[PDB]
RNA sequence: AUUCAUAAUAACUUUUCGAAUCGCAUGGCCUUGUGCUGGCGAUGGUUCAUUCAAAUUUCUGCCCUAUCAACUUUCGAUGGUAGGAUAGUGGCCUACCAUGGUUUCAACGGGUAACGGGGAAUAAGGGUUCGAUUCCGGAGAGGGAGCCUGAGAAACGGCUACC
RNA sequence: GAAACUGCGAAUGGCUCAUUAAAUCAGUUAUCGUUUAUUUGAUAGUUCCUUUACUACAUGGUAUAACUGUGGUAAUUCUAGA
């Protein structure tokens, strides 16, 4: 009312953040940025919450104004930033990198990946438009726009973006039997192959998905993420692959490992 | 102030509303401007967003495109002479949208003479070439060609005065300007 | 009635009293920026020319300029008005002014010199009052020394002396909009930076032509057979 | 799915923007000088996209009452055309025109000790009752109205008037 | 580093349930019907007085706050003249 808000209470954050009820009766409001504050990981939750570098966001803000973090190669000392996914943050210290997947119980799972992946990172095409001056340009899923793209990038591809500037270095088609990755819905996480898919016009093209195991299931278009071919995907798997093995096996899992 | 909400009106079956809310910044209207001839006069107002409008006031040239020849001149207004909306704003000679204006008909004269040389109405071989290849092309149109004697040119405006602030128009012709004479223009 | 006197070419000032009220009647029904004769307002004005600057009138409302009345009313005043000083963005509020029109009524009449008189007086023309601090901005400073155009500034700053008991100290103002290398580098730094992004555009839009060039021959060429 | 994105032509404009801003470092090349050339930033700045939004909007769904059966329409009610206004669609308003629109499948009017919802108590099944109140949405700041500044308010720990 | 100018925020939050019965609201739609500070990405070699006025870009000038003083008012986060 009167203009937008800049408090987010807690038990209206997004699910999976999986933040604890008590202890606090706000959360972090993730500012605008390149990713929807409801599919976003805010750098203070990653940091705190996931990995325990901080004990408060005291000691969160202690570290980023020190420049030590920083996200898709830029520093951005914003406490609330909201990276998203397939983004990539690096720490200077610790000598790590890690890049935001969700696992197959859709939330954002610490992943840590190598310096030649978080070189790079992968985005979906949103749109295709020819901006001023006649100049093509496509739109991707994180907010970012490149000029001069291949002509035959479509809508709901996917491009690799090499991160050190915003540039096009390949790009997967959208078509069948291709790698997906699910970034939506009730199936976020899953890692599968199209089947097939249902035009439906006007609107929401439905998508036919194929586990690795041979679960098929259904989403809706803007749910699907190409990451690459029948096997060989252009981004490392988060621990899991994305398969949403069943409560039963899960347990049974869960008990061979814990009793030896 | 000026609302335009649809909260006030009555139900589509008839019955009263009762009241919601009180009025809101965005859904505010504002009073016309009522556009009139002669020194030029022109007021800003700040809308939603910042982005500025114009307020034409008392302003008394426009630019007027002739569509058949493909070329806008900035031509002065000499008065409204029909609008299809109000007569007060004819006999108040108000500057609207669709309003039937005479203009002045001599810069069209003027770039008429350049073009083609056809001293429309009552040198060197470098303008002669291109007067000969633009001929065949040099009749119009019998009802502008009278209006061009008159002196002064029938023109609809185009534009919208309270809100870019200009006073912009076309020169009537063909079907549109046989139906404009007809209707009050002649016939007294 | 009190008259606060001000002679400004030396800012000097200086509060006089007059009672025996038959003798301010030189200034009533008269307005802020009309001249005043002083023999008529005492004897020690011979000559003297005071001109309304403002006045404040009994319980202390200004008086305010275009107010053509000699009571006192209500005005919504804005920002950057006398009388009135916004507390915050966009404030509008509604005081009580006195009319610009000289009456009884008022308390003080602030009043300035506009001509020197015959004799001097004990406290305004016989006294000088230097100016705070001289220029900041360096065609101000050139301005005030007059000396040319092509001239260092950073000698002609003015500096005031301050002493501490035991160690005097001076200081002087930081000079504005002084030419400066480092003010050259950020302008060339623009310029070259314009000039950089558009020769990069140039250079990516020639490729993306190149690119379509070679498409269009090939996807075209290759499908003329079938 | 478009008179879309773009792009071109003819002009138009109280002529919008196109860096007279700031901090660290202060290298390279000599034409040897208030010479050339130089990095990392900060703050700005049209426009497009994005994000946080906002406003309008489709369909369906609300408690009791006929001791409420007809209601709406000169003071817009239902449509058309044109204009004005608005950030924008729209009787939102204006001019002219047509006589429409809702209703026993309950309109219209009256009542509510009515803010709506997530939900709560009870509960074989079906149900009954509650939800001012931790989250979401709405509204208001003694009652009304008006407005400034602002991207955003008809703001009230803003202003103006009346009570 | 007081004060003050400039910028930003003060339209969030918190409180209450008076109004409100196709209204709000819920689920579901649309914007090919619009505004959008801020964030993020991209993004201005065209400024020729609205030419036979390129006249400083080694960088144009005005006018003020704070401050120095004279003050008014019983009184307010009132303010005048210099
Ligand atoms: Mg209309
Ligand atoms: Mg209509
Ligand atoms: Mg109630
Ligand atoms: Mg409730
Ligand atoms: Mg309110
Ligand atoms: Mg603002
Ligand atoms: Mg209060
Ligand atoms: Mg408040
Ligand atoms: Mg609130």
């Amino acid at each position: 009312a009167r203009g937008p808000k800049k408090h987010l209470k807690r038990l209206a954050a997004p699910h999976h953040w999986l933040l604890d009820k008590l202890s606090g009766c706000y959360a972090p409001r993730p500012s605008a940025g390149p990713h929807k504050l409801r599919e976003s990981l805010p750098l203070i939750v990653f940091l705190r919450n996931r990995l325990k570098y901080a004990l408060n966001g005291r000691e969160v803000k202690a570290i980023l104004m020190q420049r030590h973090v920083k996200v898709d190669g830029k520093v951005r000392t914003d406490t609330t930033y909201p990276a998203g996914f397939m983004d990539v943050i690096t720490l200077d210290a610790t000598n790590e990198n890690f890049r935001l997947v969700y696992d197959v119980k859709g939330r954002f799972a610490v992943h840590r990946i190598t310096d030649e992946e978080a070189s790079y990172k992968l985005g979906k095409v949103k749109k295709v438009q020819l901006g001023k001056k006649g100049v093509p340009y496509v739109v991707t899923h994180d907010g970012r726009t490149i000029r001069y793209p291949d002509p035959n990038i479509k809508v709901n591809d996917t491009v690799k973006i090499d991160l050190a500037s915003g540039k096009i270095t390949d790009f997967i088609k959208f078509d069948a039997g291709k790698l997906v990755y699910v970034t939506g819905g009730r199936n976020l996480g899953r890692i599968g192959t199209i089947v097939h898919k249902e035009r439906h016009d006007g609107g929401f093209d439905l998508v036919h998905i194929k586990d690795s195991l041979d679960n098929t299931f259904v989403t809706r278009l803007n749910n699907v993420f190409v990451i690459g071919e029948q096997g060989k995907p252009y981004i490392s798997l988060p621990k899991g692959k994305g398969i949403k093995l069943s409560i039963a096996e899960e347990r049974d899992r869960r008990r061979a490992q814990q009793g030896l | 102030g000026i609302s335009r909400d649809s909260r006030h009106k009555r139900s589509a079956t008839g019955a009263k509303r009762a009241q919601f809310r009180k009025k809101r910044k965005f859904e505010l209207g504002r009073q016309p401007a009522n556009t009139k001839i002669g020194a030029k006069r022109i007021h800003s107002v700040r809308t939603r967003g910042g982005n500025k409008k114009y307020r034409a006031l008392r302003i008394e040239t426009g630019n007027f495109s002739w569509a058949s020849e493909g070329i806008s001149k900035k031509t002065r207004i000499a008065g409204v002479v029909y609008h299809p909306s109000n007569n007060e704003l004819v006999r108040t000679n108000t500057l609207t949208k669709a309003a039937i204006v005479q203009i002045d008909a001599t810069p069209f004269r003027q770039w008429f003479e350049a073009h083609y040389g056809q001293t429309l109405g009552k040198k060197s071989k470098n303008a002669e070439r291109k007067w000969a290849a633009r001929a065949a092309s040099a009749k119009i149109e019998s009802s502008v060609e009278s209006q061009f004697s008159a002196g002064r040119l029938y023109a609809c405006i185009s534009s919208r005065p309270g809100q870019s602030g200009r006073c912009d128009g076309y020169i009537l012709e063909g079907e549109e300007l046989a139906f404009y004479l007809r209707r009050l223009t002649a016939k007294k | 009635m009190k008259l606060n006197i001000s002679y400004p070419v030396n800012g000097s000032q200086k509060t006089f009293e007059i009672d025996d009220e038959h003798r301010i009647r030189v200034f009533f029904d008269k307005r802020i920026g009309q001249e005043v004769d002083g023999e008529a307002v005492g004897d020690e004005f011979k000559g003297y020319v005071f001109k309304i600057s403002g006045g404040n009138d009994k319980q202390g409302f200004p008086m305010k300029q275009g107010v053509l009345l000699p009571t006192r009313i209500k005005l919504l005043l804005t920002k950057n008005v006398s009388c009135y000083r916004p507390r915050r963005d966009g404030e509008r509020k509604r005081k009580s002014v006195r009319g610009a029109i000289v009456g009884p009524d008022l308390a003080v009449l602030a009043l300035v010199i506009v001509k020197k008189g015959e004799q001097e007086l004990e406290g305004l023309t016989d006294t000088t009052v230097p100016k705070r601090l001289g220029p900041k901005r360096a065609n101000n400073i050139r301005k005030f020394f007059g000396l040319s155009k092509e001239d260092d500034v950073r000698d002609f700053v003015i500096r005031r002396e301050v002493t501490k008991g035991e160690k005097t100290y001076t200081k002087a103002p930081k000079i504005q909009r002084l030419v400066t290398p480092q003010r050259l580098q950020r302008k060339r730094h623009q310029r070259a930076l314009k000039v950089r992004n558009a020769q990069a555009q140039r250079e990516a839009a020639a490729e993306y032509a190149q690119l379509l060039a070679k498409r269009l021959s090939e996807r075209k060429a290759e499908k003329a057979e079938i």
